[PDB]
């Protein structure tokens, strides 16, 4: 019930000295592009419905 | 360097990731498609 | 928890659904999300019999 409040999103935690944060969110980017994002929400959240 | 900083409505893609940096958006949007509208107890 | 083993070193890079948040952000940077979603309430379904 409800339509939606304090609407907001996920992410990836990592340190602030880590030097895996543009090679990460490229990689995300890319996979958010390139279809795979849309594959594993339908294979792990779309299924049937009451 | 002719603006250091630019607001405005500037899609994200990954050309542009590496190329400059950017924080996370406040807005969603991206790829849609817009068409026109086309004109007994069954269920 | 999460939140502290990650800053005592005892992690590196968190992959879990973790909402963004200011106090978060100001001592653990974070990525770009891969999915937006907002938080609303959950209610048991039930049917009427007169
Ligand atoms: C406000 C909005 S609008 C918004 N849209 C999205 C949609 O998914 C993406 C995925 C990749 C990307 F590069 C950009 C957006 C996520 C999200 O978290 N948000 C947000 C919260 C604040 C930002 C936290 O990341
Ligand atoms: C990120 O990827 C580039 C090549 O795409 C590589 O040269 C660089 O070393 C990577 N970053 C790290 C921290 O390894």
């Amino acid at each position: 019930t409800g339509e939606l409040f304090f609407r907001s999103g996920f992410g990836i935690g990592m340190r602030k000295d880590s030097p895996w944060k543009q090679n990460v969110s490229l990689s995300i980017l890319k996979s958010h592009e390139n279809g795979f994002m849309e594959d594993l929400d339908k294979t792990w959240v779309r299924y049937q419905e009451c | 360097q002719r603006a250091v900083m630019a607001v405005g409505s500037l899609t994200i893609n990954e050309e542009r990731s590496e190329v400059v940096d950017f924080s996370v958006p406040f807005v969603e949007t991206g790829i849609s498609v817009m068409v026109s509208r086309s004109n007994f107890l069954e269920p | 928890g999460m939140m502290g083993e990650l800053l005592s070193g005892q992690a590196d890079m968190i992959v879990a659904p973790l909402t963004i948040n200011n106090e978060r952000a100001q001592y653990i940077e974070f990525s770009k999300p891969f999915k937006y979603q907002g938080l609303t309430i959950l209610v048991k379904k039930e049917i009427p019999r007169s």
